[PDB]
């Protein structure tokens, strides 16, 4: 199989600014007839992917001129010239000059904007979740950006580790933030053992960690 | 207009069969190469195998990992390309694409939707919907425990759209999925305004609209 | 090689006469 | 929903150039090779040419007969195919057919209307139009002396077509053409239904409408 | 070049008997695909050419099943299990094995209908035209068959020659008649110096010939 192999995998852009993503081939993409058959997707959040350029450097009809490709051989590049929020999804570069047609792994593009801590809240188990016999304890972050964060929970002073699954929304189209779960699911007599709970984060918007704590029942 | 639509998906066992249809209109659909794509959950792209017109000889070719099981099939008359599989294996869980490959533009243009399948043992089950109870106030719904995927939520009937975020499932050690879908609100509203979750699993028949009351 | 051309094909000489063929 | 329309064609001096387009629809036109046709008057079809989609090269094919006068081209951002041709004959007078090359079924399928391309030195000339007048009655309109052609006419702006009979135009000694169209009426309907023939001549920009009464 | 031998040139079919046309070709039309590229094209009266049959024998959508062909390397046949009136036109087959590609040079069929007698109308001159010089009567043979019909011209019962022009339709796709138009040409001058105009005519659906007449500014 041909390997195609994009750099970088993840691109943060302000607004306005360019973007370059490159693709190397393991073979040489130019085939006998003088066609190069390289050709670049874009897969926005939820959609189909749909696509941008064929053969290198010719724009599919509709897509903005702030596109183009270029390249030759087995190295190309993607260049979008001034990222706007529209273009915020994942690229794929394709070959097709043989079997089987292979995609690259993917280079995710987001928007840069400015620092914006989160919003922190928690939630203690339902009761009508505890009459089951599971109890899951939820941490909410919202409307931060950059997406990266730590989310630690404490029961009783001590650290969780590996009873904890986090989920993390698509870059939203309105302000360009992220928002965040962490949800810790124990059982419920492990949850009866034990008072105080608390989820600690950490980010780049926060000058000190934000701690939203409760104690069982109360 | 080009239109491909998929159908055919869902939750399917090992070992067994399934049949994906790409229904086209708006095009004379014999001239055109049909091809599939796949997309495991959280993955890339996967080339699946494509079909050549009758022009062209009708013959079909097909990736590595996909050959002996599948086989891709075309209804002139009726406009309909096919993805014949067999012999499923979890592996195989994805979004199945199919496009309509060009002829200046000879790759896959028009994308369908997608139809999601899902290869595993596992049985169909609804959805367990518990409130997550909240100057401005965050409240939503924990709709633990289902399988296989979709659910969908909304709040108020679709009325109250502002600060929703319902989170992508996570798969649980357990092998269900689970999600929670939160909202933010003014703290003036809570105890006279009525906040309901819209919980429905379509796989299930599950519909759930349970009403979050502060504490 | 032309196993992975969908527009055409596989077989190599397909037609006698290839300025004949409007679709290749 | 495929759908294609040639024009250009009329009066054109022996010699001189003169470029056809053939404007689709209904279908993603750079997919497709498209192929021009013609036929003479009262002749047999025969092929001009075709030209290939951008994606098997975008080259052109002739018959021998055109070859080096000819030239096929197309705007794919437009769906406009071309035929153009120079040094016209008096042999090329021909109605010009563009045609939709399939893939599985490779032939020229769809075709449009036609357009009718007239070679010649005389000059264009417009037609008089005059009346036909009256169980069943048979009235009509008499087009004569009108060069090159065709002429289009219609009865009662399109609301009158059964019983209409529009005869081929008949080439006179004069060197003009003349025809007329007649139909065939209830006779208790004149006096109170009106009948008008729309006689319409493009190439010299004709456009009468002559009431027929009793 | 590849010729394309059309036989018969026309052909004249009773309804709802069968009708065959033979097209032959000076050289095999098989390609390497094993696929034959023989087309069969109908074009109507008034109308583009439409395709029939493609690859020797396979009805394109839409065509009824009356229609069918057969054949192998150069010699094809066309067939029409029951012909109907809508089917009048001119028949083409085509090849594209080879450049340049060729038609052969048609088949027209009429079909047959039993005898129509014509209704005959004549139109004397307008007065608009007589300003101009010239004076057109016309006569009308309407929705007739056979199409072979003779009109003559008399000027006080004199019998023209040289001044009139005929013009006939193509058989209409409904009743599968013909209509014909003869128009007597004279100089305003001449056409003031008689008086009874009259289109007389023969054909095989009147008894005795119908004559047709008017007077110079009578009614």
């Amino acid at each position: 199989d041909i390997l195609m192999t994009q750099t970088p995998l993840s691109l943060s852009v302000t607004p306005g600014q360019p973007a370059s993503i490159s693709c190397k081939s393991s073979q040489s993409l130019l085939d006998n007839d003088g066609k190069t058959y390289l050709y670049w997707y874009l897969q926005k959040p939820g959609q189909s992917p749909q696509l941008l350029i064929y053969e290198v450097s010719n724009r599919f009809s509709g897509v903005p001129e702030r596109f183009s490709g270029s390249g030759s051989g087995t190295d190309f590049t993607l260049k979008i010239r001034r990222v706007e929020a529209e273009d915020v999804g994942v690229y794929y570069c394709m070959q097709r000059i043989d079997l089987p047609w292979t995609f690259g792994q993917g280079t995710k593009v987001e928007i840069k904007r400015t620092v914006a801590a989160p919003s922190v809240f928690i939630f203690p188990p339902s009761d009508e979740q505890l009459k089951s016999g599971t109890a899951s304890v939820v941490c909410l972050l919202n409307n931060f950006y950059p997406r990266e964060a730590k989310v630690q929970w404490k029961v009783d002073n001590a650290l969780q580790s590996g009873n904890s699954q986090e989920s993390v929304t698509e870059q939203d189209s309105k302000d360009s933030t992220y928002s965040l779960s962490s949800t810790l699911t124990l059982s419920k007599a492990d949850y009866e053992k034990h008072k105080v709970y608390a989820c600690e984060v950490t980010h780049q918007g926060l000058s000190s960690p934000v701690t939203k704590s409760f104690n069982r029942g109360e | 207009e080009v239109q491909l639509v998929e159908s055919g998906g869902g939750l399917v066992q090992p070992g067994r069969s399934l049949r994906l249809s790409c229904t086209t209109s708006g095009f004379t659909f014999g001239d055109y190469a049909m091809s599939w794509f796949r997309q495991a959950p959280g993955k890339g792209l996967e080339w699946v195998g494509f079909i050549r017109s009758k022009g062209f000889g009708g013959t079909a070719e097909y990736a590595a990992f996909v050959k002996g099981r599948f086989t891709i099939s075309r209804d002139d008359s009726r406009s309909i390309a096919y993805l014949q599989m067999t012999s499923l294996k979890p592996e195989d869980t994805a979004v199945y694409y199919c496009s309509r490959v060009g002829v200046v533009i000879a790759t896959a243009v028009y994308w369908g939707q997608g139809t999601l399948v899902t290869v595993s043992s596992a049985s169909t089950k609804g959805p367990s919907v518990f409130p997550l109870a909240p100057g401005t106030a965050a409240l939503g719904c924990l709709v633990k425990d289902y399988f296989p995927e979709p659910v969908t939520v909304s709040w108020n009937s679709g009325a109250l759209t502002s600060g929703v975020h319902t989170f992508p499932a996570v798969l649980q050690s357990s092998g269900l999925y689970s999600l929670s879908s939160v909202v933010t609100v003014p703290s003036s509203s809570l105890g006279t305004q009525t906040y309901i979750c819209n919980v429905n699993h379509k796989p299930s028949n599950t519909k759930v609209d349970k009403k979050v009351e502060p504490k | 090689n032309p196993n992975a051309n969908p527009n055409a094909n596989p077989n190599a000489n397909p037609n006698a006469n290839p300025n004949a063929n409007p679709n290749a």
